[PDB]
RNA sequence: AUAAACUAUGCCGACUAGGGAUCGGGUGGUGUUUUUUUAAUGACCCACUCGGCACCUUACGAGAAAUCAAAGUCUU
């Protein structure tokens, strides 16, 4: 992960640059190498598909509405498959306004389709 | 050397003796040489730091170009040791920062980095110079008027190397920066 | 939610409580500039020395009456007619007033740029 | 979906404050007590901090008064 490509500030460090160096550190590293070397497997893979960020708001809002689909009854529920939503949509913007296509995504299939590898 | 600069025309005296006297380090010593291969140098300068007692004590402080400042800091202590044995002047070593300015955008694709503004860049310094030990405490404090003092707290066990340098820092500070900079230790 | 009567109304909000002033909102080119044109004509301190996220460049020490709050006002005109109607805003003509205004060219005051016959919008008016 | 749908008191933006009152963290701890041939730890307590808890309070500001740390709040 990505948000998790820092877990190595666990057994790395150090938040973390490394990518660029200002405030630096004091330990082994062998620079940019030393941070891509193994940053790069990181997810034993890679990304950027779109949009981590979003990529887990539409996710937990997604099962988020497996039990509103079957229970139903917990209306305390709705009351926040609402809110995770009402975000889930709020992100969009930022994006449906730079990062993300023009629509899709951006509007994508939102309400809804468990997406998407 | 010409050799250890980036616009390599000339030098002044002071950066010249800076030169050689690197060159020097790396054909003495066998351990500065790894790092000091990699050192180039952007520029230096020299500062006079005047005390009431009509003494004329001065200390330079060299700026080492930013691709080696990881070296740089890699062997920063005994290379000033040496520095200051063989030139019997106070040495102190930047990064050579570029700062962008804040009203003057002219790349409509280009966003100014935080990296290089003038709060992170003058900040830069006060790191750089304490250099071998970085500081735990900073402090801002506004007199009456409207004068702000940065009194640093700087760490005990340190209180060698950094003691004697402390007024040359606060001098060279108030020359580049503009801030009155002093020191409490603890 | 307004950086303006924010901190003037922090001022203003302070030397009726009485003391050395305080902290504020976070900088502004305005907040700092008439947290100037007030320090130049006097009453306020010396702005201070603050710097962080945004909440960067100043505090700002009190001292003296500067009595009393620092003008917010919220709407802008100008030039005139107007100038020297608006400065019925004034704690009184014979002197004392002073109307920080906006100016089409320079933050200034209610002469500051009375001066090069100059106008525009109202952003405030001290003491 | 009416309401004997209420601090008869708005707030996107906050102070005159305190004192105390409660629930976080961080201290000291000194107090206990666990652990358990001794502890440390854990708990209990203690203070002390800072978090923010809500409240309560007026050496302040109000408004047209009872009240208000707001409705305090920019010749009213």
């Amino acid at each position: 992960e990505q948000i998790v490509k820092y877990a190595r500030k666990g057994l790395t460090p150090s938040q973390i640059g490394v990518l660029l160096r200002d405030a630096h550190g004091v330990t082994q590293a062998r620079v940019i190498t030393g941070n891509k070397i193994m940053r790069i497997l990181k997810s034993n893979g890679l990304a950027p598909e779109i949009p981590e960020d979003l990529y887990y708001l539409i996710k937990k809002a997604v099962s988020v509405r497996k039990h509103l689909e079957r229970n139903r009854k917990d209306k305390d529920a709705k009351f926040r498959l609402i809110l995770i939503e009402s975000r889930i949509h709020r992100l969009a913007r930022y994006y449906r306004t730079v990062a993300v296509l023009p629509p899709n995504w951006k509007y994508e299939s939102a309400t809804a389709s468990a997406l998407v590898n | 050397a010409l050799a250890k600069f980036h616009k390599k025309q000339s030098l002044t005296k002071i950066e010249e003796q800076v030169g050689s006297a690197l060159v020097e380090l790396q054909n003495t010593h066998p351990d500065l040489k790894t790092s000091l291969e990699s050192i180039i140098l952007t520029q230096v300068k020299e500062f006079q730091i005047n005390k009431t007692n009509k003494k004329a004590k001065s200390a330079v402080l060299i700026y080492v170009h930013f691709q080696s400042y990881r070296v740089l800091l890699s062997a920063a202590r005994k290379l000033i040791i040496e520095l200051e044995k063989k030139l019997k002047q106070i040495v102190f070593f930047t990064a050579q920062r570029k700062i962008e300015s804040k009203w003057v955008k002219e790349h409509k694709s280009q966003q100014r980095p935080r990296s290089r503004c003038l709060t992170y860049v003058y900040d830069a310094l006060l790191d750089d110079l304490l250099l071998p030990s970085t500081l735990i405490g900073k402090r801002i404090r506004a007199r009456l008027d409207g004068t702000s003092f940065y009194r640093i707290q700087l760490d005990q066990n340190d209180r060698d190397f950094l003691e004697e340098k402390l007024d040359a820092i606060t001098h060279i500070y108030k020359t580049v920066t503009t801030r009155e900079v002093t020191f409490e230790f603890k | 939610s307004s950086v303006l009567a924010d901190a003037l109304n922090a001022i203003n909000n302070a030397e009726k409580t009485g003391k050395r002033q305080v902290l504020i909102r976070p900088s502004s080119k305005v907040i700092i500039k008439f947290l100037q044109v007030m320090q130049k004509h006097g009453y306020i301190g010396e702005f201070e020395y603050i710097d962080d996220h945004r909440s960067g460049k100043i505090v700002v020490q009190l001292n003296g009456r500067l009595n009393k709050c620092g003008v917010i006002s919220p709407r802008f005109n100008v030039k005139i007619g107007d100038i020297e109607k608006w400065t019925a805003n004034l704690l009184p003509a014979r002197q004392f007033g002073y109307v920080i205004l906006t100016t089409s060219a320079g933050i200034m005051d209610h002469e500051e740029a009375r001066r090069k016959h100059v106008s525009g919008k109202i952003l405030g008016f001290v003491y």
